[PDB]
RNA sequence: CGUGGGGUAGGGGGGCGCGGCCGUGGGGCAGAAGCCGGGCCGUGAGGUCCGGUGGACCCGCGGCCGACGAAGAUCCCGGCGG
RNA sequence: CACGGGCCGGGGAGUUCACGGCCGUGGCGAGCCUAAGGGGUUCAACCCCGGAGGCGUAGGGAAACCGACAGCCCGCAGCGGG
RNA sequence: GCGGGGAAAGGAAACAUCUUAGUACCCGCAGGAAGGGAAGCCAACAGGGACCCCCUGAGUAGGGGCGACCGAAAGGGGGAUA
């Protein structure tokens, strides 16, 4: 049914790392394993690079907006060509007293701007509904390879297995120190030190439009539903996004538009999983 | 998708931008005019290349009369061998009342108005359409079917 | 009231701008270990009169007391963060507030117990 | 300095000779002009340019005829391939047999000293150790 | 849930016999009577009316009934009654200076014809198209470059 | 022109050189003749209908198509059809009609010189 | 393998540089950018390193986007010559 | 002995939208896509809804009006036999 | 925003009908919005049900040296509802 998903291309073509097994480990809130749950048929997706860098980039550049310059901008001041024979260039000038001084044209100190951005210039790159979900599908697959998630640069020698699956209890923990205890004892809390140190001061014009510091990305929370005591807990740790698993998108399982992300699922969310996206 | 470099990154350093050195880019008089002008003085060749000799008839003329739309009928027809995979799927589904002992299916709610005769017929069925094509009776009716014309 | 804008020209033109009544807020600083037990709160704005430790700079370590506060330049003057000019005269090194924790308060003023008992509760 | 193959070595020792008859390369007239005497290769697209016509006593043109063996392209003169180093945890994976070692432009003197010391107790030829670690380092 | 009336949507020759349902503005009177209410009543009730409507349909009749019950059990709020909450007038100034007397409204057009066919209307409708390029306005000639591009693309 | 750059889908780049692998092993000229028509320009590709199975094929024929297979009118033959890929209504007649749906790799695996085999584009 | 190697207009294919963004990895008061001179690498666009000057920011790699490359326009503005 | 530039620095020219043709890829496929707009959100991003309508599935004719293939041959690839 | 007066340049590769454009501009008069708004309606024998605005119908019908070019309405989906 899914023989044309998982290509089997032997024997002439080496294979790559197996799909992920047929059950997911899960581990509760000590980080102890507790049980396996059905994969969701999500998970036996293809990682496609090139269908997911292209689902990433049209939901970023839908948040990008208009930028223009004034309509008027150096065209306004009293200018007219003085023609031929007056031993000068026949561009426009300044009629008054400033008179030889040139105006209106690109050449010009002061002159208007050639070719200007303008607000009303296509910035979004639209994306098919079908195809932005199979891509947040192929996204979601490759959470569950490490080969993939080190790839993307997370730190994953001390994660047990992937996908990480915890235990619906998780999703009461309230404080952002006991959710940290939660990521120490998965192995998840070296990925979020990583974030906290690289965070940087960012080269170039960025520092004066509030872009000053650039952070790395660490871990992506996938919660059962809104309003869980767990988006709270652990929203403030740095390079870490949480979501609902109906809000699942590319910009947090694919930042720059590469394929897998430390992800951690609870239980809850992986089996409301099985009927979204799809 | 593919992206590509703009031409403007290769024409940087070339001097005429691909528009060349002796006839070079200039306002509407490299275009013969502004706008679709010129068809019958220097772009008539290019009428008599698409269009009818003598004529030049698409490009310029008045041929008949257009019926009034708000008073002329949208056929929507739907082809005999199209409907018989419809009805397969409908009755897969359950949409289908086989009424008389036979599948019945009329076309108006099915979205159509009137039916043709391409294709076959491999079941028999009875279609309430307001207009049938002559074929469309005859298979219709050599499979054990029935056409039946209602009124608009 | 300081703008909560995230953008970094409009927290900057909320600090130069800010009226004086605003610029109070800059002064404030930490109170010692001791204080905080005694009076029950963490900070307070520096007054003439208090008696601080600095905490950075070249008089890093030096105990003094605040002899003047300017709320337009939000510095303070502190006895022994001094120097001398070419002309022998002893003038004082301006010090932001941050950078201070007061040991002494001055309380002889009825209107700053009003302070401190909105910030104990 | 590294020891190349037979095959490797002539080419190496080729590639010098190409590279002392080598043209500079300029645009027409640089020698005249202040306001291009410090630019790079133009091709220009003129209607009486000589260069790209290879006129016989004009300067030559770029084309790939010049280009240097390319068994050895790119290599240090010593013969080792160079390797920008940033900080001592980027020597690992490096071959001193194979490779060189240059230091990045901007890296501090503290953590010069660590960089070098590391890599010389390696084996490794450091390009560019600089003034003031070679005589900290002639000093201990 | 307050129910929306249902109504057909007018069939047209164009069309071939192929109908199908709308939301109307409101219950008829007609249907309105059979559940025992008038124009009035129903209003207060909060129910959309429309007295212009001759049509009665049963499925809107049923409906009515169903949710009638439930007010009046106690298990429906009514929403607001659909009938004018505020008034407001505003004094009016230079009214024949504007054109909204008698003598402007005709010289206007709005005596003989809708306010959409008024020459004023058309000359605004157009006006805006083209200041913020909308729909067909963003190309001017639009249709004869697609005529002339059909003939040779189609040729 | 912007010529022909090949597939970007991986999945179908990796089948490419499948093909041309089997070719080369067993020594079958069909699989490179599938390998090209499958690497044609998007803009080209081959589709195929069940219904054109009908005329094109007889009962127990085995059928490669370099391509993608759509359900569009009736199959009334049982046929094993091998193509790039295969929609839910072409699979579900196929299957219906008494015949069988395999990957390429699958066909290729199973008749490694594609002997008997059929190429319908 | 080629009794392959000139080329204006023009068409086709690949690369360099500049400003920002999404990622990833780093450097910096034991001295960032910039600037003067120099060595090395590349056919080349250009890259990189050294010495001096300077005083706080900047760079490698993958992707994406442009207010993106000047020798010339009796070019514009400023400065300054014979 | 055709015209332009004294010099240096900085600036300085194929842009955007609509519509059409074509190409390179990507999704889905006898179907494909939603528009305005609506609900939620960690709030211009994102998730979900919205199929009105557009194009395709059938053409001919000014219009009334009418309304469609697997039969034979040649034959590239490919497959089979010698 | 409402009422009135009202061009030309340019385009049509000349130009006058035409377009540009009921635009620029001028005169008068309002509001925080204005104007519109409650069937001497639309439809076609089936039915909608005040109005304005958004998406569509649609560059369709139609106007036009039937040239350049101009260009609806009903209907459908919405915002809102008296
Ligand atoms: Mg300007
Ligand atoms: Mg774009
Ligand atoms: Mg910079
Ligand atoms: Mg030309
Ligand atoms: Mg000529
Ligand atoms: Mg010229
Ligand atoms: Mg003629
Ligand atoms: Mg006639
Ligand atoms: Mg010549
Ligand atoms: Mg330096
Ligand atoms: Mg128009
Ligand atoms: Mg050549
Ligand atoms: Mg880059
Ligand atoms: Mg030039
Ligand atoms: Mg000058
Ligand atoms: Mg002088
Ligand atoms: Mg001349
Ligand atoms: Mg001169
Ligand atoms: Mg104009
Ligand atoms: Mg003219
Ligand atoms: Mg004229
Ligand atoms: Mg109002
Ligand atoms: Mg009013
Ligand atoms: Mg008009």
């Amino acid at each position: 049914l899914l023989k044309f998903k998982l290509l089997d291309l032997s024997p002439y073509i080496k294979p790559a790392e197996e799909r992920p097994p047929e059950a997911l480990k899960v581990y509760d809130v000590n980080g102890q394993y507790m049980a396996d749950i059905e994969t969701p048929i999500h998970f036996y997706e293809p990682v496609r690079p090139d269908l997911i860098r292209r689902a990433y980039l049209s939901a970023l550049s839908a948040r990008f907006q208009p930028k223009g310059v004034y309509e008027g901008a150096g065209k306004e001041h009293s200018c007219e060509s003085f023609g031929v024979g007056l031993g000068i260039a026949r561009i426009p000038r300044y009629k008054g007293h400033l008179w030889p001084r040139g105006c209106f044209a690109p050449n010009t100190r002061g002159g208007r701007r050639a070719h200007p951005p303008r607000p009303e210039k296509k910035l979004h790159e639209e994306i098919n509904w079908k195809e932005k979900n199979l891509a947040i599908r192929s996204a979601i697959a490759a959470t569950a390879y490490k080969s993939w998630v080190a790839a993307r640069g997370h730190m994953v020698e001390k994660v047990p297995s992937l996908p990480l699956v915890v235990s619906g209890d998780a999703e009461k923990i309230a404080k952002a120190k006991e959710a940290k205890k939660l990521f120490e004892v998965l192995g998840l809390w070296p990925d979020v030190e990583r974030a906290a140190e690289g965070v940087k001061i960012r080269a170039g014009k960025g520092k004066m439009r509030g872009r000053r510091y650039k952070e790395p990305k660490s871990v992506l929370v996938v919660v059962s539903e809104l309003d869980v005591p767990l988006i709270g807990a652990v929203r403030n740790f740095p390079g870490v996004d949480v979501v609902p698993v109906s809000h699942l998108n590319m910009l947090v399982l694919a930042p720059g538009g590469v394929p897998g992300r430390l992800t951690l699922w609870t239980a809850t969310a992986v089996e409301r999983l099985k009927g979204l996206f799809l | 998708v593919r992206r590509f470099k703009r031409a403007t990154k290769y024409r940087r350093g070339s001097r005429t931008h691909g528009w060349g050195r002796v006839g070079q880019h200039r306002k509407s008089g490299g275009s013969g005019g502004k706008g679709m002008v010129g068809f019958h003085k220097h772009k008539w060749s290019l009428v008599m290349k698409y269009g009818e000799s003598g004529t030049g008839w698409p490009f310029y003329g008045k041929h008949g009369f257009k019926q009034p739309e708000t008073i002329s009928v949208e056929w929507r027809p739907i082809n005999v061998g199209r409907l018989a995979e419809l009805v397969k799927e409908l009755r897969e589904r359950g949409e289908v009342r086989e009424e008389e002992g036979r599948l019945v299916v009329d076309l108006l709610k099915l979205g159509y108005n009137k039916l043709l005769g391409g294709g076959h017929m491999d079941v028999p069925l009875v279609v309430y359409t307001p207009v049938a094509s002559k074929a469309a009776v005859e298979k219709i009716a050599k499979a054990g079917g029935e056409v039946r014309i209602v009124s608009l | 009231p300081f703008t909560a804008s995230a953008q970094p020209r409009k927290q900057r033109l909320s600090l130069y701008a800010a009226p004086l009544h605003l610029r109070r807020k800059l002064l404030n600083a930490k109170l010692s270990p001791e204080l905080q037990k005694k009076l029950g709160v963490k900070r307070l704005p520096v007054r003439r009169g208090d008696t601080v430790l600095i905490m950075r700079g070249d008089f890093k370590g030096v105990t003094g007391k605040v002899v003047k506060v300017d709320l337009k330049r939000v510095r303070i003057f502190v006895e022994g963060a001094t120097r001398t000019n070419s002309r022998g005269q002893t003038v004082y090194y301006p010090i932001h507030p941050s950078k201070v924790m007061i040991v002494d308060v001055d309380l002889s003023d009825k209107a700053r117990q009003k302070l401190i008992e909105r910030r104990k509760r | 300095r590294r020891e190349l193959p037979q095959p490797l070595k002539r080419l190496l020792r080729l590639r010098l000779q190409m590279k002392r008859r080598k043209p500079e390369f300029v645009r027409i007239d640089q020698w005249r002009y202040k306001r291009i005497e410090d630019s790079g290769w133009r091709n220009q697209r003129t209607l009486d340019n000589k260069i790209r016509r290879k006129w016989k006593g004009w300067p030559k043109p770029v084309e790939v005829g010049y280009r240097k063996p390319a068994a050895v392209r790119g290599l240090h003169p010593s013969g080792f391939v160079e390797v920008l180093v940033h900080r001592p945890e980027d020597l690992a994976g490096l071959d001193p047999k194979v490779h060189a070692v240059r230091i990045g432009r901007t890296v501090g003197l503290r953590k010069r000293l660590e960089i070098v010391k590391k890599a010389r107790e390696l084996g490794f030829y450091v390009l560019n150790p600089g003034k003031e670690v070679v005589e900290l380092l002639k000093k201990e | 849930m307050i129910p929306k009336p249902v109504v057909q949507v007018p069939r047209s020759i164009k069309s071939g016999g192929v109908t199908k349902w709308k939301e109307g503005r409101g219950f008829s009177l007609g249907e309105l009577k059979e559940v025992g209410l008038n124009a009035e009543q129903a209003r207060l009730l909060g129910l959309p009316v429309d007295t212009r409507r001759d049509s009665v349909w049963p499925q809107n009749v049923e409906a009515l009934r169903k949710w009638l019950i439930e007010v009046l059990e106690g298990k429906a709020t009514p929403p607001e009654p659909t009938l004018p909450k505020v008034v407001k007038v505003k004094r009016k100034r230079g009214r024949a200076f504007r054109g909204l007397t008698s003598a402007g409204r005709r010289s206007r057009g709005l005596i003989s014809t809708r306010f959409r066919e008024t020459h004023n209307y058309k000359f605004k409708k157009k006006a805006k198209e083209r200041r913020l390029k909308k729909r067909h306005e963003a190309t001017k000639g639009l249709g004869n470059v697609l005529r002339i591009s059909r003939i040779i693309n189609e040729s | 022109p912007p010529n022909p750059t090949g597939p970007t889908n991986r999945q179908l780049r990796m089948l490419i050189r499948f093909l041309r692998k089997a070719a080369t092993a067993n020594s079958a000229n069909i699989w490179r003749a599938i390998a090209e028509l499958v690497e044609r320009p998007r803009r080209s590709r081959v589709v195929v209908n069940v219904g054109k199975l009908n005329r094109v094929a007889n009962d127990g024929d085995v059928v490669v198509i370099p391509g993608k297979l759509l359900g569009g009118g009736e199959l009334k033959k049982r046929v094993v059809v091998a193509a790039v890929s295969v929609t839910p209504k072409a699979w579900k007649k196929v299957v219906e009609a008494g015949g069988e749906v395999l990957t390429i790799p699958e066909l290729v695996r199973r008749n490694p010189k594609g002997s008997g085999v059929k190429i319908v584009i």
